[PDB]
């Protein structure tokens, strides 16, 4: 399927998170395809998760 | 949310009887209300939804009512398949929340148990530890006290028990106790023996073998 | 028949993820509420999510929010949870169940259930050991035999006798959590004495996540 | 009163 | 802390039930209490005795 611009953006973000692993980056991207009423926090846990892993 | 409390959180009655389990909502929720049963290792299955209708299928000894934010569901005729947990559900407001549950069980005559040992196979001997099993089989009540003895002296520390839920059809409960040792540990020593405590024995039973004896 | 089929729970690391699918049969999504629920020991009976597949709607709980997602594919008839950044509190039976089927305004159907094992500690496959009958395990014409299944890890594990033949008399006691880490159980039946000999005693096991399948043979022991 | 996984029953 | 209030439920007919309520001392007392009242509706007017300081309740009622 297609996505706007604001869906785009949050795929770049978690596509770009330097401290998580593939099968969390891979099922946050999921997570965004799934449900994009979720999208703010989808990116806020991937955040999340991403800073702890530092 | 709305907090759904349910009372009591045990109940035991005998076969035939009329019981009774309670469930408080903390704030109106209309008669959003519903009751499930869990049965060992079961999934929950819907009995009563808004309040008070049966679900189709349902016996019809089960029944549910509201008073205000009060609900009740009563049993009639208690049978022993009814033996299990008891869910209350509020589907008024989101998130939908559950009553922590209300056990169960079915009241019935002492029973004393089948006594039995298990000295450790000689398979998991070719491993470095020992498995002793002492069976306490359909019983009731479930109350009971397992010890064990090495060479006459008290165990501790060193035995895990499981019991089972209540049987569907003579609601009696079996009971295994497990001692672990080192297989160094159990060629050392000679007799073991599983002495078992329960109301229906006249005084404790225990039950024993020598190692090495078939 | 209504039915619906959770897969996809196992043993899975803190902060990893996991994909549950809940394939349903004998009714169409499309007309009802799905939701997701767990149960666990720390908060018992606890509603997770609900999509309506008709228009894509969908809430959660403020606890999993974020970290899960949940969708449903109608042209499968199958609804799904994405599970990331899992923790130990997540571990848990998930059960997906409907809500509005037949115009009833309640859970009226719900899976088996998936377990959900959040750990950082390894698979490991169970150990199999007879539980012999002999003089110490009969009376009144009765004997008692089993299988101890000794140090597994996660749950489940599965015990039949006799390829499911045999369901009288057996206790299959619940697992119970080592001090090691690993779980234990045994499985019992009792018998007449007489068939001792004649008829075949087999206990399956089955501990899906090693991947293990044993059928091990039960007999008096030899002297 | 907690829930358990091999009974899928609520533990004392 | 946490406590296990224990009750038997003596009914007018002989029948006899048990239950158990937990929580606090003073929660799982005000829940026996509030269980007693609604079973009384039913099975007649209640009457408590308490055994154990409080920690365990024969309750029995009149029909």
């Amino acid at each position: 399927g297609s996505y706007n611009k604001d869906q785009q953006s949050a795929f770049y973000e978690i596509l770009n998170m330097p401290n998580l692993n593939e099968a969390q980056r891979n099922g946050f991207i999921q997570s965004l395809k799934d449900d994009p009423s979720q999208s703010t926090n989808v990116l806020g846990e991937a955040k999340k998760l991403n800073e702890s892993q530092a | 949310d709305i907090q759904m409390t349910q009372s009591p959180i045990l109940l035991s009655a005998s076969v035939g009887d009329r019981v009774t389990i309670t469930c408080r909502a903390s704030q109106d929720v209309n008669t959003a209300v519903a009751w499930y049963q869990q049965r060992t290792n079961g999934s929950p299955r819907l009995l009563i939804y808004s309040a008070s209708f049966l679900y189709s299928g349902v016996p019809s000894r089960f029944s549910g009512s509201r008073s205000g934010t009060d609900f009740t569901l009563t049993i009639s005729s208690l049978q022993p398949e009814d033996e299990a947990d008891y869910y209350c559900q509020q589907h008024y407001t989101t998130p939908p929340t559950f009553g922590a549950g209300t056990k169960v069980e079915i009241k019935r005559t002492v029973a004393a148990p089948s006594v039995f040992i298990f000295p450790p196979s000689d398979e998991q001997l070719k491993s470095g530890t020992a498995s002793v099993v002492c069976l306490l089989n359909n019983f009731y009540p479930r109350e009971a006290k397992v010890q064990w003895k090495v060479d006459n002296a008290l165990q501790s520390g060193n035995s895990q028990e499981s019991v089972t839920e209540q049987d569907s059809k003579d609601s009696t409960y079996s009971l295994s106790s497990t001692l672990t040792l080192s297989k160094a540990d159990y060629e050392k020593h000679k007799v073991y023996a599983c002495e078992v405590t329960h109301q229906g024995l006249s005084s404790p039973v225990t039950k024993s073998f020598n190692r090495g004896e078939c | 028949e209504v039915q619906l089929v959770e897969s996809g729970g196992g043993l899975v690391q803190p902060g990893g993820s996991l994909r549950l699918s809940c394939a349903a049969s004998g009714f169409n999504i499309k007309d009802t509420y799905i939701h997701w629920v767990r149960q666990s020991p720390g908060k018992g009976l606890e509603w997770v999510a609900r999509i309506y597949p008709t228009n894509g709607y969908t809430r959660y709980a403020d606890s999993v929010k974020g970290r899960f997602t949940i969708s449903a594919d109608t042209s499968k008839n199958t609804a799904y949870l994405q599970m990331n950044s899992l923790r130990a509190e997540d571990t848990a039976i998930y059960y997906c169940s409907r809500w509005g089927g037949d115009g009833f305004y309640a859970m009226d159907y719900w899976g088996q259930g998936t377990l959900v094992t959040v750990s950082s500690a390894s698979t490991k496959g169970p150990s199999v050991f007879p539980l012999a009958p002999s003089s110490k395990s009969t009376s009144g014409g009765t004997a008692a035999l089993g299988c101890l299944v000794k140090d597994y890890f996660p749950e489940p594990v599965t015990v039949s006798w006799n390829s499911g033949a045999l369901t009288s008399g057996v206790h299959t006691f619940p697992c119970v959590l080592q001090s090691s880490g690993l779980y234990s159980l045994s499985s019992v039946v009792t018998v007449p004495s007489s068939s001792l000999g004649t008829q075949t005693y087999i206990c399956n096991v089955n501990h899906k996540p090693s991947n293990t399948k044993v059928d091990k043979k039960v007999e008096p022991k030899s002297c | 009163s907690q829930f358990d996984f091999c009974t899928r029953r609520l533990q004392s | 802390s946490e406590v296990t209030i224990k009750v038997n439920l003596i009914f007018a007919d002989g029948k006899i039930q048990t239950a158990e309520f937990k929580g606090t001392f003073e929660e799982a007392t005000a829940e026996a209490y509030r269980y007693a009242a609604l079973l009384a509706k039913v099975n007649g007017e209640y009457t408590a005795d308490l055994e154990d300081g409080g920690n365990h309740m024969n309750i029995k009622f009149a029909g």
